[PDB]
RNA sequence: UAGUAACGGCGAGUGAAGCGGCAAAAGCUCAAAUUUGAAAUCUGGUACCUUCGGUGCCCGAGUUGUAAUUUGGAGAGGGCAACUUUGGGGCCGUUCCUUGUCUAUGUUCCUUGGAACAGGACGUCAUAGAGGGUGAGAAUCCCGUGUGGCGAGGAGUGCGGUUCUUUGUAAAGUGCCUUCGAAGAGUCGAGUUGUUUGGGAAUGCAGCUCUAAGUGGGUGGUAAAUUCCAUCUAAAGCUAAAUAUUGGCGAGAGACCGAUAGCGAACAAGUACAGUGAUGGAAAGAUGAAAAGAACUUUGAAAAGAGAGUGAAAAAGUACGUGAAAUUGUUGAAAGGGAAGGGCAUUUGAUCAGACAUGGUGUUUUGUAUU
RNA sequence: AUACUGCCAGCUGGGACUGAGGACUGCGACGUAAGUCAAGGAUGCUGGCAUAAUGGUUAUAUGCCGCCCGUCUUGAAACACGGACCAAGGAGUCUAACGUCUAUGCGAGUGUUUGGGUGUAAAACCCAUACGCGUAAUGAAAGUGAACGUAGGUUGGGGCCUCGCAAGAGGUGCACAAUCGACCGAUCCUGAUGUCUUCGGAUGGAUUUGAGUAAGAGCAUAGCUGUUGGGACCCGAAAGAU
RNA sequence: CGAAUUUGGGUAUAGGGGCGAAAGACUAAUCGAACCAUCUAGUAGCUGGUUCCUGCCGAAGUUUCCCUCAGGAUAGCAGAA
RNA sequence: AUAUGUAAGAAGUCCUUGUUACUUAAUUGAACGUGGACAUUUGAAUGAAGAGCUUUUAGUGGGCCAUUUUUGGUAAGCAGAACUGGCGAUGCGGGAUGAACCGAACGUAGAGUUAAGGUGCCGGAAUACACGCUCAUCAGACACCACAAAAGGUGUUAGUU
RNA sequence: CCUGAAAAUGGAUGGCGCUCAAGCGUGUUACCUAUACUCUACCGUCAGGGUUGAUAUGAUGCCCUGACGAGUAGGCAGGCGUGGAGGUCAGUGACGAAGCCUAGACCGUAAGGUCGGGUCGAACGGCCUCUAGUGCAGAUCUUGGUGGUAGUAGCAAAUAUUCAAAUGAGAACUUUGAAGACUGAAGUGGGGAAAGGUUCCACGUCAACAGCAGUUGGACGUGGGUUAGUCGAUCCUAAGAGAUGGGGAAGCUCCGUUUCAAAGGCCUGAUUUUAUGCAGGCCACCAUCGAAAGGGAAUCCGGUUAAGAUUCCGGAACCUGGA
RNA sequence: UCUUAAGGUAGCCAAAUGCCUCGUCAUCUAAUUAGUGACGCGCAUGAAUGGAUUAACGAGAUUCCCACUGUCCCUAUCUACUAUCUAGCGAAACCACAGCCAAGGGAACGGGCUUGGCAGAAUCAGCGGGGAAAGAAGACCCUGUUGAGCUUGACUCUAGUU
RNA sequence: AAGACAUUGUCAGGUGGGGAGUUUGGCUGGGGCGGCACAUCUGUUAAACGAUAACGCAGAUGUCCUAAGGGGGGCUCAUG
RNA sequence: GUGGCCUAUCGAUCCUUUAGUCCCUCGGAAUUUGAGGCUAGAGGUGCCAGAAAAGUUACCACAGGGAUAACUGGCUUGUGG
RNA sequence: CGUUGGAUUGUUCACCCACUAAUAGGGAACGUGAGCUGGGUUUAGACCGUCGUGAGACAGGUUAGUUUUACCCUACUGAUG
């Protein structure tokens, strides 16, 4: 579509939309972040804020996979059953026969307590649980077993 | 220069990126080629299943711990147990890895029984018949596909007994990082008296 | 992964790797071992033959080490209880091409045209209506195209059967180990210097100095004794495939360019010419279907002109497809007392378009479904 | 009586420009009756021609106007710069990564096209375990990690519900804005039962703080505009290197 | 104008080099650093140009910071949604 | 004087009250409220060719000129600042001519009336009407503006003891 | 009003001109005319609305409206054109496509579109969409082409030409005679070196060239021409260049030229039951390249060609190497 | 005595070095910012950054004298070749459009604009007033966060050398 | 002859305009020199809200103070 | 009473250094040293929102500027007349 | 209507010698370089003094130093028509 551009209606004017005054020079600021100390320090300042300096400590040979653990809150905690047994279990709510959920192969490192999950009994594998999230699996009367 | 509120970018291109482009115009050619590829070295082998035997292996760190997958061979110990050597496996094609060993009971479990169904689902002809040929197959790994190992029951009965599984996080995590200051109070207890 | 961890006057900027998915997949061999009841190894010379070589013999190399044996996954003076194979030069043929050849259907009538390849009628073949040529847009005129068939040769363990037959003490595994288990040195490693890396008390590399060890040595991304780890095994070596490919050879294409474009070059283009030289480097395509490229006559010294002639066209004549503008010549028409051009308005002169056949009435016949 | 002011929904003339609209509709006026009219926009009658007569174009003449364009500039006709002329060519492009907006698909998900299958041999068309972004934040980091309640109270809120014959009353109030809170992370504190007697950190807080929670809104594709790196709208150095 | 003379040919010296009875002179019409190709379409806050029509809206030369003063960022003024 | 802050209401005005850890000697205060009384005038005028903005982005960041207030300078078509209005960026009528002055801002036309400026001719429009003054052997002639002074004159005209 | 009152091209109440003004102060009034104001028509923009009807209408379709319209830089929106692409018009066309010319016509505010008439010769267009190397007046723009200047500047240095005849279409310039001159023996003569390369020489005429002409030419076309024992090169060495042996350098290569090197060639015996094998001898230049002016073996005269001659021919010599 | 080691010695000078300055005196002329000779508190002379002198030489700079003369008073004439006209041949620089003035205003010096003056085809030879004539993106000046040659107690290094 | 010394290799310290690369402010009645109007403060300019320029005017700042800070009490200063 | 009666008396990133928890990290468990983080100060940029910086060019170059000097012209006329 | 001739200086101004009737003052892009000249100033060569460590500076002094084009239009001067 370079026939619904604007060089398309600037076709007879003169200076392109570019001004005659201060027309459409090479590189009147500098090039990319150039002068953000200096003459582009209101923007950095305005806009960009924590942008010079450094802060925290490094991590020589940091892998993102030592850090993986995604979160899982209660509300989204039923998900995880399929849609054809999940109703079976939310109206069946007793113990001794409560659905497991492992999160770890759900695809979850961490269980959070997000709140207001049925009072179902469920068995809840997780490698890593919140303490608000294990209250409210007990006052569900399921319960939250580690795994590895 | 910079603008107006917009994210700080870093494009890399101010080298010669230009000499270094590569555009995949071969990408619908190149597929043709390897199909082809696949399809003469079929033509070949042909009475030949088109790729090895490879065993099941678990994904190594702790993002991809829960995740089984394919190795490059099994192991010399692994083909023992099956009841082949590691040359007959390689020569009637079962991939054999001799650096890979087996820590694992479930593993090895897994892969004695992959092959000995290979063994099972597999004919060798005679190095003097009528080879008779029995409509090859091109995938091995297709026809002995690896399957995720069931790791639990879908209902279970609930076992509470009243350590909530946080309180019992805290105090490994406590243990792990207190265990040599635990190591030093000990020693020097021992040393002074 | 990831514009991330890190590097960076921590500024501008720079910046990988493990995992994960996939393509492709392939494995291995030397040194370090005494064959010592037999250098068992090999180049060459000379003979014979089935000559990418194989066999007599001879010399030489070689013990300061050539064969067999083992390569770390392992592997090494033996013995048991049922236990696959062999291997070798040819021939018909699985397989790629220089490739060759054969395989359908209108040139039927009318119109226009110089030409029918265009319009109309009737057809035919179609696993062929891709493309090109032919005097204009041609499936059916030609070459081809589609589908099959038959052949002038070369490469020959990804192999089914023959082919002379097994050099009848030929090379490979565990339910028990009598012992072991050689494994690369100015090399690891340390320091320092320079360079480099994202590698940061130093990532790789290189110079110099020092310079090892055998449960040793390397690594474990922050510099320094360790109760313990984990993980490999360096300082020797070979190896297809997936990967790259502005060159070379062959082939198929394009929402590309269309002769100031596209390569500099569509042409006797890296040519002609410019420089001592390194080097620099253009311009330049089109008559017509067919030269049928203008016989002949006249004027001129001749070029040429005027006639004539070929042609569909000469408003196609080689200075050639139409030949635009700037710029000229002629003719015509207009204005013009130190510019010209322009706007509004009219006048004058030129030039020119807009109902008077008609969805309505009706008539003394223009040349007598009606005028 | 006349002036001079003011008023007349007072009378009588003389000229000019315009005539938009086009199937009944309205408001009025006329002795208060059917009808008429000057009342929500011109009709009636008449003549000449039916042609270059009107008009268009064009050239000239005349009256009045009219400085040479482009550019930089507070200011250009400029004694500022470019431009003798004509033809052809000639200058905001494409890409990587993005901001706002908009359209579309699906939607707590979304993106087939690295690959694989297939194919009427770069097209179709079909196929996810993965991966990217999103669904959790916060802290330098160890780490911890989002309901005291009808996912809160207050003010305002479109719309909806109940409404009497035209007020306006009540109720419910999504989005969104203002405010007071609650929850999660960080900081500073007070620290309970217990105890590897130094650990775990319950409980209660604090003019503190966060790019948060508080019935998800995103992902992908395309388009204009804007951004940065790239030859970077086109032409232009003095230089520097090999 | 008999020589520190004039000159042919051969030969040597090559670019931050040569050569200079010295003028920054000469080194192929090139010299206060030759020529050729390439890096290279070098960068330029500076000059010049920037190609169709109509419709609607319509400015600023001011604020703060900047080795800032021929430039930019920022706020303002303007458009669009 | 001019200019300038605020207010002129429904988020408002008045009552055994209700909350609190603040405050008080004290249910005294402070803040925030539940429940109540206020209508056809809800508490000046005028206007309101819609009000609250949300996002995003262009150009610009040399300015210059008026009457006015004003600084430096002898002054300058000089340099520098005042609530403003303009030119830039804007044609049109007038000031002959002129970026800025006066009038007035612009779609294409037609009638009428005007503004500023003009009406002897150029030139559309009274050689109008009325009272004076002036005669120059450099008259004068309409703002911005394109200049003239002190001092003089029984030139002439009009004005106290 | 006058004096005060002086600046340079001629000169400006705008000019002419004006004197009870056409001057100055003042006062009624009439009149003139802006793109302003009032009222109408039309255009567009904005806005507030109406409109569900049995066919004859793709509902911002039709309609009622009221207000408004300056504009650089700049923004946005509706469109007009160009090259290609997908669909469609079973679109136009050798009975004439596209291009081009035309003070012919119509349409649109415009960008532009449509048609009439000439030229011609093979392809092209409308519509819905897609796409971009998409629109020029300028850039001392690029490349080509062309002007006015302009039949103008000019063709004036080197003393200088004239008569007749011939040839010829044509003669200031060619040829041949005759005259006048010039260079004046460090020449305007006769040879050569570098360089050129056929220009040498003969035979044929206007296309170009010879800044006039041309019958001439170093031009054009076709041909012919260069004869060596003795002249040069070849040989030698000069300044110098440069292999080898060696040593540097990652290397292209650099140094070095006799250096820390095992560095080769002429006579008889061997010269045939036996070869160049051998006590056969001397030994030790210490590559090579580098001069058409240095060094150096040797040729002269006469004649001969259109053009070669110390080279051919005739005569007469010399040098080098070979029993 | 002080700075800082010494204080300009021999000589030379309004000097190619002296601003004040056309120094003062003498001479040269009718008249001399010139020339020469003297004089020196010499801005700021001076000793191999050589001082002073010096025969000869000099296309070096300067003053005067004789001779000579068109340099001049003050111009005139002559020759050759041009220019000039003709035959042939035949460019270029420049060029927005062009080409008469006065004033006004205007970017403050107009060919155009305003108001006046005026204003008659086509032209030839000269000419140098104007075209702010042509030639060149001012070389002076400033600016640029543009260079380059050269220098050094600039910043940062480097070959060599020790 | 000379001799474990020279030489050569590496590192380290000097020296090194012989050479290399760079840089050598701004405002400013042109620039330069001067000044600082470059970060600030008082009075005025400044035109009675606030804001407001010039290389305007008259000056000041980069310090000083264990008291010259904080509280309380008592007293009253210059001058005649 | 949270320094000086009020209105002036002053300082980023990066780096270093000190104080504080002795709190977090050195990524295969750590005696311990060392190092890296968290919060507050100090070492300083006076061109004071903060570069690390000597000249000369009369041998000069380029991009520009009438934004800006050296003539004329123009306004003014202090000064001169 | 005239307002001179000269010595010195590149000079404008000066300042003298004289003559004279008088040797008035000015403008015209500080008139007049496609009219000349080129003494001066004002490139590059060179010397000196002072200044500077130096390269170099010096409206300080010296010496040597390319002055291009009209054929166009106007104006002018003459000449045809």
């Amino acid at each position: 579509p370079s026939r619904f551009t604007k060089t398309r209606k600037h076709r007879g004017h003169v200076s392109a939309g570019k001004g005659r005054i201060g027309k459409h020079r090479k590189h009147p600021g500098g090039r990319g972040m150039a002068g953000g100390q200096h003459h582009h320090r209101i923007n950095m300042d305005k806009y960009h804020p924590g942008y010079f300096g450094k802060v925290g400590m490094r991590y020589f040979h940091k892998q993102q996979a030592h850090f993986w653990k995604p979160v899982l809150n209660l509300d989204k905690l039923w998900t995880l059953i399929p849609e054809d047994k999940r109703d079976q279990y939310l109206k069946s709510a007793s113990k001794e026969t409560a659905p497991v959920i492992d999160t770890l192969a759900a695809g979850y490192g961490k269980i959070l307590g997000k709140g207001r999950i049925p009072n179902v009994p469920v068995i809840v594998k997780a490698r890593f649980v919140s303490k608000l999230a294990e209250e409210k699996i007990r006052a569900a009367g399921g319960v939250v077993e580690l795994i590895a | 220069a910079i603008s107006k509120n917009l994210p700080i970018l870093k494009n890399h291109f101010r080298k010669h990126w230009q000499e270094r482009v590569k555009v995949h115009f071969d990408q619908a050619g190149k597929k043709v080629s390897r199909r082809n590829a696949r399809a003469t070295r079929a033509a070949k082998i042909a009475p030949r299943p088109l790729d090895l035997l490879r065993p099941v292996v678990r994904a190594p760190t702790v993002k991809y711990n829960r995740k089984v997958r394919a190795g490059r061979g099994f192991t010399l110990a692994e083909v023992k147990a099956a009841g082949l050597t590691a040359a007959y496996a390689r020569t009637i094609g079962i991939a054999v890895d001799h650096r890979r060993q087996n820590r694992n009971q479930e593993i090895f479990d897994a892969n004695v029984q992959r092959l000995k169904e290979y063994q099972s689902k597999i004919i060798v002809f005679p190095r003097n018949g009528k080879a008779p040929e029995a409509e090859q197959v091109l995938s091995a790994a297709a026809t002995f596909p690896i399957a995720q190992p069931a790791t639990d029951v879908e209902a279970r009965a609930v076992q509470d007994n009243g350590e909530s599984a946080f309180r019992t996080l805290r105090l490994a995590r406590s243990e792990k990082k207190f265990r040599g200051i635990r190591e030093k109070r000990a020693r020097e207890k021992a040393e002074a008296e």
